């Protein structure tokens, strides 16, 4: 089942700065008061980061290529984002992964799936409406976890899709700003290593209808793009990281 | 299908298992043999995959949940989380020492003592220098001008060999 | 020390000779808890099998397998491993099996 | 900085031995840089090399 969703109001996507977010654990090594230099797929500090919205008539969701590395940023209340498409062409010719969590669990599947070119979730005023895939033929994965999810929550996710396993590091965090990102430090945490192997360009990300026509409910989201780059991180005494380098940014930071 | 049939004719339930290997990771192994863990000890030890050689014993270093090993600045791995029972180890390397020999003259005498160097003497005419664990040296109170230079403030002279 | 001064008289003094090394003792190979095992009991032990012109297909996949409770099982009348030998299952790693 | 011509001698020590223990990191060249991995990856005639 799919539906075209017609009453959309035109505006173009805004942009803003990253400041010193999208900074991930780069190992499982513990570390401790050192400093270490690595060579990673990393999100550059004061970057240019992408900003969409969904209010109510905004409901942003375009199709946007992977490139290496994505950062996802949400300024989220009451659970709008729900999960994440990603894949080559998004149809039954090649394979696709699909990420969803909805009212009860978190399913991860690879399949053929014959995406709808608006796909979405929806609650009814319970949840209640289902239109992501019209098809799915040839499943190779699935993998059924655990829950992962004024604005109240900040999560940042972290994807990359590096020889055929797929980081997903995240990290919660309780804000109470209105509008825009927080200045601040927080490294994420890895969260799923996953076994796909497949070939991954664009992505999609899936919100939540509220019916009662259709409402966009009050969230809003961040795509960036990760770059192989070198941060100088700190540890502290308790093996957290508190503070990065961007080695490439201005000529003190180098 | 009756049961009075003879065997060629009863049913058999059959199971074919194949085991296909694309170029995906894989994710079906079998049972990954454990052993119990030997603490204070020199052993080759294997976790996760992270081999090497070492002595284990307690950590006071308090790991976050998601990590397992710990490297010092020089990156070696000096810490480790064992994987059945959440607890942290210090790898410490199984120990070295310089073995120093400590003589007189040998148309004076042959007998020798000996220097293990940063070597406690519980490990090895025994007495426990900063320098190391010296062998073979009877230690006197008192004190003589400096004959063989052992270090520390620590000399050896023979008069048997004293230090 | 004469062996290493490469003399048969050695002055008075302290020569550095060897190096002490302890030497390993044992073997200890941890491994975290051997869990979510794979379902065949499920495939084996089933109530319902299948007829052959429409034989069920299991993908067991992201899962640890003892194959040696299927070797040592003493139910089965046949066990005939063709590609792969039989007691070599619990070392090598597949991708998936079908069943 | 009124011990600094001792200091200058501590750091240039710590600082040598630390970069001669980072230069057991280094394969130069070679496919790892820990030798028990290329003794349990491969066989002696390429093990020597
Ligand atoms: C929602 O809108 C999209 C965009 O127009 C529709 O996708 C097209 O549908 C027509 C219908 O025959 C096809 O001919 C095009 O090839 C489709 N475009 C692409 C890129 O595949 C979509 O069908 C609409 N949804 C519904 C339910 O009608
Ligand atoms: C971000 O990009 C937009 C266009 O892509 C540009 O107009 C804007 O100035 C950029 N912001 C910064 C801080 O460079
Ligand atoms: C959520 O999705 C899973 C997998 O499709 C399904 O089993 C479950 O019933 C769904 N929950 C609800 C409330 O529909
Ligand atoms: C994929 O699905 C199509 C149709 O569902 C089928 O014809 C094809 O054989 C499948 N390929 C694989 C590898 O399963
Ligand atoms: C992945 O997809 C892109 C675009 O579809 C293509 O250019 C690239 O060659 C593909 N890579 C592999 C390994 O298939
Ligand atoms: C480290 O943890 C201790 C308690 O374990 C706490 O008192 C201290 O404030 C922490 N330091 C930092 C920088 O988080
Ligand atoms: C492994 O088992 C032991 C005892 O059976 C238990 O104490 C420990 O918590 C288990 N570890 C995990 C990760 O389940
Ligand atoms: C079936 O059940 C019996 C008894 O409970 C057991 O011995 C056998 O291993 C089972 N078969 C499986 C798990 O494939």
């Amino acid at each position: 089942q799919c539906v075209n969703l017609t009453t959309r109001t035109q505006l173009p996507p805004a942009y803003t700065n990253s400041f010193t977010r999208g900074v991930y654990y780069p190992d499982k090594v513990f570390r401790s008061s050192v400093l270490h230099s690595t060579q990673d797929l990393f999100l550059p500090f004061f970057s240019n980061v992408t900003w969409f919205h969904a209010i109510h008539k905004r409901f942003d969701n375009p199709v946007l290529p992977f490139n290496d590395g994505v950062y996802f940023a949400s300024t989220e209340k009451s659970n709008i984002i729900r999960g994440w498409i990603f894949g080559t062409t998004l149809d039954s010719k090649t394979q696709s992964l699909l990420i969803v969590n909805n009212a009860t669990n978190v399913v991860i599947k690879v399949c053929e799936f014959q995406f709808c070119n608006d796909p979405f979730l929806g609650v009814y005023y319970m949840e209640s409406e289902f239109r992501v895939y019209s098809s799915a033929n040839n499943c190779t994965f699935e993998y059924v976890s655990q829950p992962f999810l004024n604005f109240k929550n900040l999560r940042e996710f972290v994807f990359k899709n590096i020889d055929g396993y797929f980081k997903i590091y995240s990290k919660h965090t309780p804000i109470n700003l209105v509008r825009d990102l927080p200045q601040g430090f927080s490294a994420l945490e890895p969260l799923v290593d996953l076994p796909i192997g497949i070939n991954i360009t664009r992505f999609q990300t899936l919100l939540a209808l509220h019916r009662s026509g259709w409402t966009a409910g009050a969230a809003a989201y961040y795509v960036g793009y990760l770059q192989p780059r070198t941060f100088l991180l700190k540890y502290n005494e308790n093996g957290t990281i508190t503070d990065a380098v961007d080695c490439a940014l201005d000529p003190l930071s180098e | 299908f009756q049961p009075t049939y003879g065997v060629g004719y009863q049913p058999y339930r059959v199971v074919v298992l194949s085991f296909e290997l694309l170029h995906a990771p894989a994710t079906v192994c079998g049972p990954k043999k454990s052993t119990n863990l030997v603490k204070n000890k020199c052993v080759n030890f294997n976790f996760n995959g992270l081999t090497g050689t070492g002595v284990l014993t307690e950590s006071n270093k308090k790991f976050l949940p998601f990590q397992q090993f710990g490297r010092d600045i020089a990156d070696t791995t000096d810490a480790v989380r064992d994987p059945q029972t959440l607890e942290i180890l210090d790898i410490t390397p199984c120990s070295f020492g310089g073995v120093s020999v400590i003589t007189p003259g040998t148309n004076t005498s042959n007998q020798v003592a000996v220097l293990y160097q940063d070597v406690n003497c519980t490990e090895v005419n025994v007495f426990q220098t900063r320098a190391g664990c010296l062998i073979g040296a009877e230690h006197v109170n008192n004190s003589y001008e400096c004959d063989i230079p052992i270090g520390a403030g620590i000399c050896a002279s023979y008069q048997s060999i004293i230090a | 020390t004469k062996c290493t001064l490469k003399s048969f008289t050695v002055e008075k003094g302290i020569y550095q000779t060897s190096n002490f090394r302890v030497q390993p003792t044992e073997s200890i190979v941890r491994f975290p808890n051997i869990t979510n095992l794979c379902p065949f009991g499920e495939v084996f032990n089933a109530t319902r099998f299948a007829s052959v012109y429409a034989w069920n297909r299991k993908r067991i996949s992201n899962c640890v397998a003892d194959y040696s409770v299927l070797y040592n099982s003493a139910s089965f009348s046949t066990f005939k491993c063709y590609g792969v030998s039989p007691t070599k299952l619990n070392d090598l790693c597949f991708t998936n099996v079908y069943a | 900085s009124a011990l600094g011509k001792l200091q200058d001698v501590v750091n240039q020590n710590a600082q040598a031995l630390n970069t001669l223990v980072k230069q057991l990191s280094s394969n130069f060249g070679a496919i790892s840089s820990v030798l028990n991995d290329i003794l349990s990856r491969l066989d002696p005639p390429e093990a020597e090399v």
